[PDB]
């Protein structure tokens, strides 16, 4: 788990980003990147080019809530599971997505950190990062069955 | 790469599976929703429960292309061209369930081959559904 | 996690088990299906060959060590972390075997007992193994640093 | 496979990296170490502390097998002949670890190369060291 150094680390990094931008930029990312993935949102219109998923609307917006989610989730390190345990049954019994996808959203997540702070990004904040993404990847597909 | 011997070894397991593929496909495809539940997203609208005409008859589907690819086993990227551009354009299965399923055909295998399973069969059957699963999502990108 | 009822099945069926033989016979397949695992017997001399390595008498002494320790894990369902914390320690720290192999033995064990036990090992039997399988694989991994 | 426009970009990718090849490479090889612990089991008589002279000097290493990659991305197969001989009968890495490596190469390019890191470059970095994982994993059994 995260500790009490680790958790500092990613509290004083998130609280500096743009969570809009950055999940409108990590969804758009996944379906360029993975571009099966794109499987889950055929009604959001033109997705056949990288420019087109990345300044497609739909992609923007929905990224944002996605990542909106994703950072209530981060004020409750310490309990991912109960935090996560309604959308968790929600994507399994009403969306039905493979929960390894949670697992690809959070690498392009990291990615897309990494792409914008930079050399702020460190070694040890990505590891930090890591484990969050991992918990709340395991935290949504808690429910499952 | 499957050598002369895993070629060997897969044609004949999979011809002592003979006439009962499409039950081993179904119970494969049992085994796997049992062990793994997340495969089941694939499969939101099918009736699930054990012996269900839909899982017998997916089993049948499953077991007819790897058939197909036994028979065409020097020429697997071109035999299941159109079933990869399938995965790949529609049915779009995340790669790690290919494994999932894989295991669940050995183990499935396992319990109907005693006498065929051997070490080196079980390493050659390992390889070629391996090379079927790469073929099979060798065009999601 | 395993239900009481899936508890009932594993012991059920382990009780049929002859541990020293399928640990023979699991430790000596996972070398032959995934030959890489070789890395860690060196010293075990000729594993050259699928007979070689199954029927090499320090795999198959190995494989009694191996399945023994798991045995015991069957006994402690409920505590397999702490079960497995000086052996998890000992993988790590002394002998430095990536835990991922910890699965490969796994599924390899699964299909073991499946080619032993037939139609005895049926689906819902497999379902509760590879939770078992599972949660010793990570109980060994867990003290990994 | 790697298209013609993946193939553009990774050239004009890496090619930014330049001199700092090694010293990506050894800051990958850290973030791997530390985000990913169980990659250190393949790295016991190595002292893995921040700015390690054996991490450094295998960072070295790792960029200039990759440099050799993206010069012959045509043919990577036997471009890079020995050195997938070496991992396949001597290093022996469990496959699952390579995706380790690239997605930490991912964050340290992306880190590195704010401009050049577009999504489209992302898309055909990732495929590239997927290539070259599956070619050095390619002669295990
Ligand atoms: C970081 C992890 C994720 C979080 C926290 C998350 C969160 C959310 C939230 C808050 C919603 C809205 C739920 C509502 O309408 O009440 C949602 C919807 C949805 N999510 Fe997730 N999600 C995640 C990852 C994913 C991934 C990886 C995919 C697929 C590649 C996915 C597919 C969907 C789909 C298809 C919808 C509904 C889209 C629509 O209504 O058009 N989610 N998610
Ligand atoms: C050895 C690997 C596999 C083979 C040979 C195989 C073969 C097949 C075949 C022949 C079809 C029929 C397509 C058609 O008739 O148009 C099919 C469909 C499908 N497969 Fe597989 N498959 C494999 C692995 C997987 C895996 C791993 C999953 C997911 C866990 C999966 C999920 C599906 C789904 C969702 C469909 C369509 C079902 C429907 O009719 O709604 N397949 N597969
Ligand atoms: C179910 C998981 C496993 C269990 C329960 C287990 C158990 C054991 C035990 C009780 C010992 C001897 C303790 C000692 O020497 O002090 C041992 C040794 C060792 N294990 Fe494991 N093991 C497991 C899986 C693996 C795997 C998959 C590998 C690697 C492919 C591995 C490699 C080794 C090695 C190299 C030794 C030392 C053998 C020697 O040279 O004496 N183990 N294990
Ligand atoms: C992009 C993927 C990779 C490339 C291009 C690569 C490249 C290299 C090169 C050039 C060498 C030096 C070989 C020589 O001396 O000629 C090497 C050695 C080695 N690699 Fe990698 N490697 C990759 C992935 C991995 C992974 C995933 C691991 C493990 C997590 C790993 C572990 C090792 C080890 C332990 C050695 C030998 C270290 C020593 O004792 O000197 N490699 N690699
Ligand atoms: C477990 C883990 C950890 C971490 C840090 C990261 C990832 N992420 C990934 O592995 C991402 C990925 C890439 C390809 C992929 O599958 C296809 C399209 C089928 C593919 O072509 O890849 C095979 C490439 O082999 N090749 O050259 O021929 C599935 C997932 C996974
Ligand atoms: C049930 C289950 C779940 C998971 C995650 C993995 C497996 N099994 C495997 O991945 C087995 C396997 C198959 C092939 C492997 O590597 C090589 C390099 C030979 C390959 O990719 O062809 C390495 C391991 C089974
Ligand atoms: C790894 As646990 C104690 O959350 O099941």
């Amino acid at each position: 788990h995260l500790t009490p150094e680790e958790k500092s680390a990613v509290t004083a990094l998130w609280g500096k980003v743009n969570v809009d931008e950055v999940g409108g930029e990590a969804l758009g990312r996944l379906l360029v990147v993975y571009p099966w993935t794109q499987r889950f949102f055929e009604s959001f219109g033109d997705l056949s080019t990288p420019d087109a998923v990345m300044g497609n609307p739909k992609v923007k917006a929905h990224g944002k809530k996605v990542l909106g989610a994703f950072s209530d989730g981060l004020a409750h390190l310490d309990n991912l599971k109960g935090t996560f345990a309604t959308l968790s049954e929600l994507h399994c019994d009403k969306l039905h997505v493979d929960p390894e996808n949670f697992r690809l959203l959070g690498n392009v997540l990291v990615c897309v950190l990494a792409h914008h702070f930079g050399k702020e990004f460190t070694p040890p904040v990505q590891a930090a990062y890591q484990k969050v993404v991992a918990g709340v990847a395991n935290a949504l597909a808690h429910k499952y069955h | 790469v499957l050598s002369p011997a895993d070629k060997t070894n897969v044609k004949a397991a999979w011809g002592k599976v003979g006439a009962h593929a499409g039950e081993y496909g179904a119970e494969a495809l049992e085994r796997m929703f049992l062990s793994f539940p997340t495969t089941k997203t694939y499969f939101p609208h099918f009736d699930l429960s054990h012996g269900s005409a839909q899982v017998k008859g997916h089993g049948k589907k499953v077991a007819d292309a790897l058939t197909n690819a036994v028979a065409h086993v020097d020429d697997m990227p071109n035999a299941l061209s159109a079933l990869s551009d399938l995965h790949a354009h529609k049915l779009r299965v995340d790669p790690v369930n290919f494994k999932l399923l894989s295991h669940c055909l050995l183990v499935t295998l396992a319990a109907h081959l005693p006498a065929e399973f051997t070490p080196a069969v079980h390493a050659s059957l390992d390889k070629f559904l391996a090379s079927v699963s790469t073929v099979l999502t060798s065009k999601y990108r």
